[PDB]
DNA sequence: TCGTGCTGAGTGATATCTGCTTTGGGTGGGTGGGTGGGTTGAGGCAAT
DNA sequence: AGCAGATATCACTCAGCACGA
């Protein structure tokens, strides 16, 4: 029919299972932060799906040049160099959403199942993240099985945002600081579940070629 | 030749050689290109009949002072693929140049309709692919989509800059005007000529607004999973959309699917997250209009002057009412007391304001006090299909101020408001009631003021105020016992008073009796029916006409031109009463009452003289005609005599029967 | 005047893309056939005049700008190259079949057309080099041009799986079928546009960031130097997939076919020139010691094997509590002053305690360090500036295509390539710009260290 | 330069115009100085008479050029007034067709706008700035403002080394006017289909103060204009006449105005020998018979006369109704024909209604988290009459509630700290 | 090929000035949000 | 009052040459 001049490259997704270990929510500790491992839970509560920057495209005010691929941390980056010899542009960006690549974002409330409840305890909740094909796959209520990796959500507020204005415990949960970003606050963490598969364990022509 | 001012052709057009849709529209040639593609399709597209359709709509729009010229996408496909694609995946550009090329086809028919309205507008009606809010991904984003949900939050309509000027604080030039996003703030940063990183008051010598409204669009009930919390997102309404859509309606929604970065979203969630918006095209009313699916357009119950000539058509053959009390229900074997109550009741009556001091009602309301399987419900489902404003409500299900109006706490501002209700969603309209006597005492008193002053009469927290209820009521009870009892009289087997009895213009009572004719017809025109509706007994012409040929059979006019009858006959006609019997009416009127100051009758006052003289006004309107007759007089009163005798108890009926047969 | 003049320049070059031709969509078969245009060889012929007649002869770049945003290459010639190459390739086969049979027509006018595809994309493909004398329209766009010549370079070695190489093969092998004597210098003129075609596709490789000094760096600094477009990756334009390519298009036999019959069978002057730069640009970027070494398994446990030692040796600076104990300690110097310095291992060892007192201090020495911009000097990305260590990781199956295509050149004809470039340019020594005489030294330098290598491992060679 | 050609022209205007041997408008300053009256009240259909170029100018930019016609109006009063004085106001009178309240959009911003609706509340009345005395911080350099309240003003930003905003009011020697806010409801026969009614913000300035109650009919004429409390600003209407049909000066003070020609309008009509049946057969024309209950109402609006005795009791002097009857009696719309007719009335449901609703209402301001008392209808009825339809249909809490108003007339709140006795002669 | 200045403009660096904004409370708003706090009292509504 | 960004004026390194050794 025509030309489809939108033809960019696949953004493949790797999901493991089959793990040997199924943890708990209260079995969860930092050592194991960057670790691929299972945990099981009951959804409790889904977000709504979300177009996540992935790959950013800008182009320079000055100039109008053009820089691209630019990987995004938890917080929104620009770049900082005009790629320009002549252009003395630093911090004057404008994104291109035409060029840029965005993909499904869901969060996930999950919380420890009763059985496994400490008697007379509060249940135990945390944050998984969904991807790509993974999105909705979880609904509330279900008793599901995730497999992925254990990564740590800094504070994206102080490191920076543009227009946003920065700022249990009793004041004992001080956060890291002498980063040249924070130069005079400091930054905070949270565990949170980036999760890469989900298990969820608890005419006539068209039916007849499903059969076997 | 200048080389911008060359064109391609259509193949060429096709195919494409930029690195994207956006880029290879914005070219000067493509684009040119494309314009006079579209001004060839507006000018030179012809329907089945042969006629320009564009050129009527356009001619319409300019004899009502519009600003919005609507274009079918199924007409755009088939004429045009290629230019539907583009609208399809790039529908910014595509609908600039769209409107550009409007304004052009628009001015041929009227040269200085630019006095008029600067700009025109182009909305889509129908396509093809309809998603849910839960359905949306980023593979939608910058595309035209179509969407259903719930109109929860309405902002009111503020004026929006169409452009902003700008001028540097320090050296104090002026910058251009810039095009004003619907969707995100303008700013400039570097300045072309000071080069100052220092902001820019801004301040304009002259600035054109434009009208701005925001929706909360959320999720119908209908459509989401049943237990599962509803999806929603926010409708951004410019120019000429504003106050098309209510809160509490279910609509449909045509545009554009974008994003924009959001900073408090980011900080919230802690990824690099992007707020989503929807930047409406064109709106189309699906409340109560389940059922009307299947037609195309963005008002199914709007007419052109074609229709409009076939009504009047229609109108002139002289048994236009009996076809049309015929065509009422027509999967409904018999009642055809409860099909003509029905059809008065659907085209109503006219109001009257005297002098200005006196209001009377114009409108007719019914009610079916009948046996437990005599089609009530359908009947009602039925009117609700029909009628241009219709809701539906269950006895139980409906609370006392669910109808009239409420009172909340406005989230936002934290003050009372004034929230509406069935009554006030059915305005110029019908309200159907089903299971009436099994309705609360309380939610069934509510109504007594909206059936007769069409006024919803509000004071509390401090809100005082009065509303317009001009609905009609058509309600369905079932006699006390579950049981019609013919030998009692008709108040002693309804549990209803004298005054919601009063308000009521047609009371149809329907009996279940056995016998052999009557239910060896029943059951055959039930198992004919039956059959005629099986599932399994161009493509969309051939569907269209084997879908008329089935109607032919049951109906003798078709069920959408019956509805734009409807409408029609409702908007633009307002009958009067100039020459008629006097003394008719009042000797009837007397006769009602000494035969009604029998205890336990059914009551009759004077507002049974203003529904006979309503029913002659709907039965002059249903032919379309200016003057009431003494024909449609003498109809209303047959009517509402024959109501009131089969009212009556057995012993007496026949004695009432023999003293009004003069009148029917 | 000149935004307008571009706008000029960039809808006549649009008209001249979408006149070129384009793919019929009205005959039924699947994928769609290419179709040449009413004036296909007229179009080719006017890209290149306003190659010659803007491009160069004005000093700019924006022909080129104009070409790349209009995808003149990707859409309509590499298709045409390679239609012309499944239509001789089935001729061949015919031919096979019965030498009489012939399903050509036109065939002048299609190698015509060809023939200005394979210039124009010579000259799309060109080597670009930024001079001090370079204007400041050239100037400013070298990275954009950098980007769309890696865009070129992975289309043609990906679509198809790289059939314009066989295309230019053949047209190469139009001209190795007449005798050398019978060779015109339009015949050389080919062979060496054809070899410089080659080269080209070679040599690409990304460029350099460049960033304005005026000003110093921000408190923000660099966040990252990346100069590849948007949907091209390293693995697209890497020598491995150079290797498969030119492995699947049977390239290395042509090359080794024109390497041994150097001097004999042709005409030197044309042919010995391109042959050593394309041998260069083969072997700039190939350490030697990699091509004579699960193994992977083995060698990934040893590296996590070493990284353990390392974290091991790293371990003893860490404290086992938390940071916020809270621990001081004070340091007696040789005379009575006491040093204060904070940390579990400071108590516990000396050591550590100087070399944190070193480590805390503020004041650093200026280092001034003498760097030289390889694109100044306009040479290309080799051992000279590459990082000690830098490995081209091949396939073992494109590996041992490497390793065979080198041993049968050097076996062949690395003798008479030698011997001949020496004495042209011993005769012609003064006229040698920088870029020559490095590569000449570097190609000398890694073909004797390759078989000194070769002959260590093997006794035979 | 064109402001005082434009200033001239204004001021010719006044002092000839003439239609007969009368100079209207320099007659009527004259007077209004007399009485301390510092306005001017223009009718648009005599200044379109006397030159069209004025109107056009006028009707183009009506923020820019009504403040040079009040400058003119102040120089022509300080020429027939002084014998060698605030800034005067202008008052306009029109006829041009009204535009519907939800009518007003993006087409009618910065124009000359009539509209009518109903007046639901009013706020107190604030302090705006006219002459501005100023002092710079550092310096102490003395400064004065003229402001006019027409906006398309600040502080200066920099003094005449000295800070950004260097300079403070001097309060002692400032002048003021009064200002206040209203809120404008569009007519319920008006409202569109199945739609709320819609309110609008307004203001008034120094003598359009003080001249609507809550609940009364008006038609205005004002300026469409807007403010910015990013891409959209608040519309709002610079009220510039106030036109209604119930005399609120003579309602809420002892003072009563009435012209001449009608007090004797008034007094011919008192003389009349029957005046009785001429009231009995006036109210209600479309409904027959029920004579007598007609002449209830006739009573019930007149009412009675109240006394205070020298003990401080006090006697109830309004009458009260009660229609109970069988349906189609036409008692509802007895009650709609008194709603109409009475100079103050409001029309209420019994169902509808609430305790709350029909007396006061504790309501807390969002933002001072303050509470104050809102007006239900026996507030807003005040010195009027309450149709309370459906009086059966009542609960009764609700019903309890209005013992106190009927009789006593007054209202008793002891709610969230707020401890008052309201009036509600009703 | 060491020692001692004289020249020198380039490449820094660090000692040195120019503009927010804040607390919390409506003397910044509701096109910043309500999971960043405030917040007890009255009022209307549905299930009971 | 404190904090983050920026301007501009402050030195220091490698650069290279003249004399004589
Ligand atoms: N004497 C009359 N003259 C004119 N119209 C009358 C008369 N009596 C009744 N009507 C009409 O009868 C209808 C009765 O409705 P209305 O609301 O006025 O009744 P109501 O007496 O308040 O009864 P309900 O108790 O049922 O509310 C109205 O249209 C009224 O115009
Ligand atoms: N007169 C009739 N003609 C055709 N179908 C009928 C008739 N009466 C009843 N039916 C059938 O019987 C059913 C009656 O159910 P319904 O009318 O909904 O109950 P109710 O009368 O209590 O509302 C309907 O599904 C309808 O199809
Ligand atoms: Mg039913
Ligand atoms: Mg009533
Ligand atoms: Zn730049
Ligand atoms: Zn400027
Ligand atoms: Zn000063």
């Amino acid at each position: 029919t025509s030309t489809s001049p939108e033809q960019t490259e696949r953004v493949f997704q790797i999901s493991f299972f089959n793990l040997p270990t199924v943890h708990r929510i209260r079995d969860i500790r930092s050592e194991k932060i960057g670790s691929l491992l299972s945990i099981s839970g009951t959804v409790t509560r889904t977000s709504e799906v979300r177009p996540e920057l992935y790959k950013a495209s800008f182009t320079c005010d000055m100039c109008r040049a053009i820089v691209d691929n630019v990987e995004q941390s938890f917080k929104y980056t620009e770049p900082t160099f005009c790629p320009n010899p002549s252009c003395e542009n630093r911090a004057f960006w404008t994104l291109n959403v035409t060029r840029s690549r965005f993909l499904d974002w869901q969060k996930v409330r999950i919380q420890e199942n009763a059985n496994e409840i400490p008697t007379g305890s509060m249940p135990r909740t945390l944050d998984v993240i969904l991807r790509g094909d993974s999105v909705e796959r979880a609904k509330p209520g279900d008793r599901c099985k995730f497999t992925g990796v254990e990564i740590v959500v800094p504070d994206v507020t102080q490191l920076g945002l543009p227009g946003v204005k920065p700022s249990t415990t009793e004041g004992l949960n001080s956060g890291v600081t002498g980063l040249r970003s924070l130069g005079v606050r400091d930054l905070t963490y949270k565990i949170s579940f980036l999760a890469c598969h989900v298990i969820s364990i608890g005419d006539q022509e068209v039916f007849l070629n499903s059969l076997s | 030749i200048d080389p911008l001012r060359e064109e391609l052709t259509l193949e060429s057009l096709s195919n494409v050689k930029a690195n994207s849709y956006s880029e290879w529209i914005t070219q000067p040639n493509v684009s040119r290109t494309i314009a006079r593609e579209l001004k060839s399709f507006l000018l030179e597209y012809t329907d089945e009949t042969g006629r320009s359709v564009y050129g009527a709509r356009i001619r319409t729009l300019g004899e009502m002072n519009s600003e919005s010229l609507e274009v079918n996408y199924r007409h755009l496909a088939e004429s045009k693929a290629i230019l539907a694609l583009f609208l399809a995946k790039c529908p910014e550009e595509m609908l600039k140049i769209f409107d550009l090329v409007a304004m052009e086809a628009t001015e041929l028919h009227y040269p200085d309709y630019a006095r008029i309205h600067s700009e025109i507008h182009v909305r889509i009606s129908d396509f093809p692919t309809i998603y849910s809010l839960r359905e949306l991904r980023e593979s939608n984003l910058s595309s035209l989509v179509r969407v259903t949900g719930v109109v929860t939050r309405r902002t009111g309509v503020f004026p929006q800059l169409k452009y902003v000027k700008f001028n540097c604080l320090k050296c104090g030039s002026i910058l251009g005007p810039f095009f004003q996003d619907s969707n995100e703030e303008i700013r400039i940063s570097f300045c072309t000529n000071c080069k100052s990183k220092g902001p820019f008051r801004v301040n304009g010598e002259k600035t054109v607004y434009r009208n701005y409204q925001r929706v909360t669009l959320q999720e119908a009930p209908g459509t989401v999973p049943p237990g599962r919390l509803p999806r929603h997102r926010e409708v951004i309404l410019l120019a000429d959309l504003v106050d098309v859509s209510k809160p509490g309606e279910e609509v449909e929604v045509t545009g554009i699917y974008k994003n924009n970065y959001d900073g408090n979203l980011n900080a919230k969630n802690g990824f690099p997250v992007f707020a989503t918006i929807i930047e409406a095209n064109s709106i189309k009313r699906r409340e109560g209009n389940t059922a009307n699916e299947g037609e195309e357009g963005l008002d199914v119950f709007s007419w052109t002057e074609e229709e409009e000539r076939e009504f009047r058509k229609i109108s002139r053959d002289r048994g236009i009412i009996d076809k049309i009390i015929s065509s009422m229900a027509p999967s409904i074997y018999g009642h055809r007391d409860i099909k003509t109550a029905v059809a008065c009741s659907l085209f109503g009556g006219v109001p009257k304001n005297v002098n200005g001091k006196h209001s009377i009602r114009g409108d007719i309301n019914v009610l079916l006090l009948g046996d437990p399987g005599t089609a009530k419900s359908q009947i009602l489902k039925y009117v609700e299909k029909t009628a241009h404003r219709a809701v539906f409500a269950t006895g139980q299900g409906a609370s006392a101020v669910g109808l009239t109006a409420s009172v909340r706490k406005d989230p936002i501002t934290k003050e009372w408001t004034l929230e509406g209700g069935a009554l006030v969603l059915a305005d110029k309209g019908v309200c159907l009631i089903d299971e009436f006597d099994k309705m609360n005492d309380q939610d069934r008193t509510s109504i007594h003021e909206a059936m007769e002053q069409q006024s919803i009469s509000i004071s509390k927290a401090g809100i005082v105020t009065t509303l317009q209820a001009r609905c009609s009521i058509i309600a369905a009870a079932n006699p006390n016992g579950g049981r019609y009892n013919s030998t009692l009289p008709l108040a002693q087997n309804v549990s209803l008073t004298e005054p919601i009895l009063s308000r009521f213009d047609i009371l149809c009572v329907v009996r279940d009796l056995v016998d052999e004719e009557a239910d060896e017809r029943l059951a055959t025109f039930v198992v004919d029916s039956h059959v005629r509706s099986h599932p399994e007994n161009n493509a969309r012409q051939r569907r269209l006409q084997r879908q008329r040929k089935k109607e032919e059979e049951i109906s003798p006019i078709p069920q959408e031109l019956l509805m734009k009858y409807i409408h029609y006959a409702r908007t633009k006609i307002y009958p009067k009463l100039h020459q008629m019997d006097m003394d008719k009416v009042s000797r009837v009127y007397a006769d009602l009452r000494r035969e009604s100051i029998s205890t336990g009758s059914f009551p009759i006052t004077v507002r049974h003289l203003e529904s006979i003289l309503r029913i002659a006004e709907s039965f002059a309107k249903m032919r379309l005609s200016e003057f009431v007759s003494s024909y449609d007089l003498d109809r209303a009163i047959k009517v509402v005599v024959d109501s009131f005798v089969d009212a009556q108890k057995v012993s007496v009926r026949r004695q009432l029967r023999r003293s009004f047969a003069i009148y029917t | 005047a000149a935004d307008f003049s571009l706008t000029v320049l960039r809808a006549r070059i649009a008209l001249l893309a979408t006149a070129i031709g384009g793919p019929d969509y009205t005959s039924q078969i699947d994928p769609p056939p290419y179709k040449l245009g009413d004036d296909c060889l007229a179009c080719l012929k006017d890209l290149k005049r306003w190659f010659k007649l803007v491009d160069d002869q004005q000093k700019r770049w924006d022909v080129a700008m104009a070409v790349a945003e209009y995808r003149i290459l990707t859409d309509d010639l590499l298709p045409i190259l390679i239609d012309w190459e499944n239509k001789c390739s089935l001729a061949a086969k015919l031919a096979k079949n019965n030498p009489d049979h012939e399903e050509f027509r036109n065939k002048a006018y299609y190698d015509k057309i060809a023939l200005n595809c394979l210039q124009l994309l010579v000259l799309m493909t060109w080597p670009l080099i930024v001079t001090e004398q370079s204007s400041s329209n050239q100037i400013t766009l070298y990275g954009e041009l950098k980007k769309h010549q890696l865009v070129y370079k992975k289309t043609i070695l990906s679509m198809e799986s790289g059939k314009v190489l066989r295309a230019a093969i053949r047209l190469a092998l139009d001209v190795i079928k007449i005798d050398r004597l019978s060779r015109t210098p339009r015949d050389n003129m080919v062979l060496k546009l054809v070899l410089n075609f080659f080269r080209n596709v070679i040599a690409i490789e990304p460029g350099e960031f460049t960033i304005n000094t005026k000003k110093s760096m921000p408190k923000k600094g660099i966040t990252s130097i990346d100069t590849l477009p948007p949907n091209v990756s390293m693995d697209d334009i890497s020598l491995n997939t150079v290797i498969s390519s030119f492995h699947k298009n049977k390239v290395f036999g042509f090359l080794l076919t024109l390497t041994s019959s150097l001097s004999k069978e042709f005409d030197q002057d044309f042919i010995n020139i391109p042959l050593l730069e394309i041998m260069f640009y083969f072997t700039k970027d190939v350490n030697q010691e990699l091509l004579f070494p699960t193994s992977a398994g083995f060698e990934l446990s040893k590296l996590l094997q070493k990284e353990h030692q390392m974290r091991k040796n790293v371990i003893k600076h860490t404290s086992a509590r938390h940071s916020r104990f809270g621990g001081l300690l004070s340091i007696q110097t040789p005379d009575k002053t006491r040093l204060t310095v904070s940390g579990s291992q400071a108590l516990v060892d000396e050591k550590i305690a100087l070399q944190k007192l070193d480590d805390s201090k503020k004041w650093n020495k200026r280092i001034i360090k003498k760097h030289q911009s390889v694109a100044a000097e306009g040479l290309p990305n080799s051992l000279l500036n590459s990082q000690t260590g830098k490995a081209i990781f091949f396939t073992e199956s494109n590996g041992k295509h490497f390793k065979e295509f080198i041993n049968n050149f050097i076996d062949s004809g690395f003798n008479i390539l030698l011997h001949s470039v020496t004495n042209y340019f011993t005769t012609e020594q003064d006229r040698m710009v920088t870029l020559e005489q490095v590569e000449y030294l570097l190609f000398f330098a890694w073909f004797v260290k390759y078989q000194l290598l070769r002959s260590k491992i093997d006794n035979s060679a | 330069d064109d402001n005082t050609e434009i200033i001239k022209s204004f001021k010719n205007f006044i002092l000839e115009f003439r239609l007969d041997s009368q100079f209207i408008y320099r007659d009527q300053l004259r007077n209004n100085i007399l009485v301390k009256n510092y306005s001017l009240t223009v009718n648009m259909e005599h200044l379109i008479g006397y030159n069209e170029d004025i109107y056009k100018k006028l009707s183009d930019e009506p923020s820019d050029i009504i403040p040079l016609f009040e400058t003119a109006i102040t120089q022509v009063a300080k020429r027939i007034s002084i014998l060698s004085l605030p800034t005067f106001q202008l008052i306009l009178n029109s006829n041009a067709n009204q535009i519907p309240l939800r009518d007003l959009d993006s087409e009618h911003v910065s124009k000359i706008v009539r509209l009518s609706g109903i007046i639901i509340s009013t706020s107190v009345l604030s302090s705006r700035a006219t002459y501005l005395s100023i002092m710079c911080r550092n310096c102490r350099h003395t400064t004065s403002i003229t402001i006019n309240n027409f906006n398309s003003v600040s502080l200066p930003r920099s003094c005449l080394n000295c800070g950004p905003d260097p300079y403070i009011i001097i309060h002692e020697s400032s002048k003021f006017i009064d200002q206040q806010f209203l809120k404008l409801q569009e007519i319920p026969e008006l409202v569109p289909v199945g739609e709320m009614p819609r309110n609008l913000t307004m203001t008034c300035d120094r003598y359009l103060t003080n001249k609507v109650i809550p609940g009364t009919r008006v038609t205005i004429v004002g300026i469409y204009s807007i403010y910015n409390s990013v891409a959209i600003r608040t519309p709002y209407i610079k009220i510039l006449g106030i036109q209604s049909d119930v005399e609120t000066s003579s309602i809420w003070n002892s003072v009563t105005m009435f012209t001449e020609e009608e007090e004797e309008e008034f007094l011919q009509l008192s003389r009349n020998p029957k005046l009785y049946e001429i009231l009995t057969n006036s109210i209600a024309p479309s409904i027959f018979g029920n004579e007598d209950i007609k002449k209830a109402i006739v009573c019930l609006l007149m009412g009675g006369s109240k006394k205070i005795l020298p003990d401080g009791m006090r006697l109830r002097g309004d009458i009260n109704v009660l229609l109970l009857g069988d349906p189609g009696t036409a008692k509802s719309q007895l009650l709609k024909f008194v709603e109409k007719v009475s100079p103050i009335a409001v029309y209420t449901s019994g169902k509808g209604s609430s305790a709350a609703g029909l007396t006061a209402s504790v309501q807390r301001d969002p933002m001072t988290r303050e509470f104050y008392l809102e007006g239900g209808a026996m507030v807003l009825a005040d010195g009027g009459v309450v149709c309370i339809d459906e009086f059966d249909k009542m609960r009764d809490e609700d019903r309890v509630a209005i013992h106190e108003a009927m009789e006593q007339q007054t209202i008793s709140i002891a709610k969230a700290g707020i401890t008052t006795v309201l009036n509600s002669r009703t």
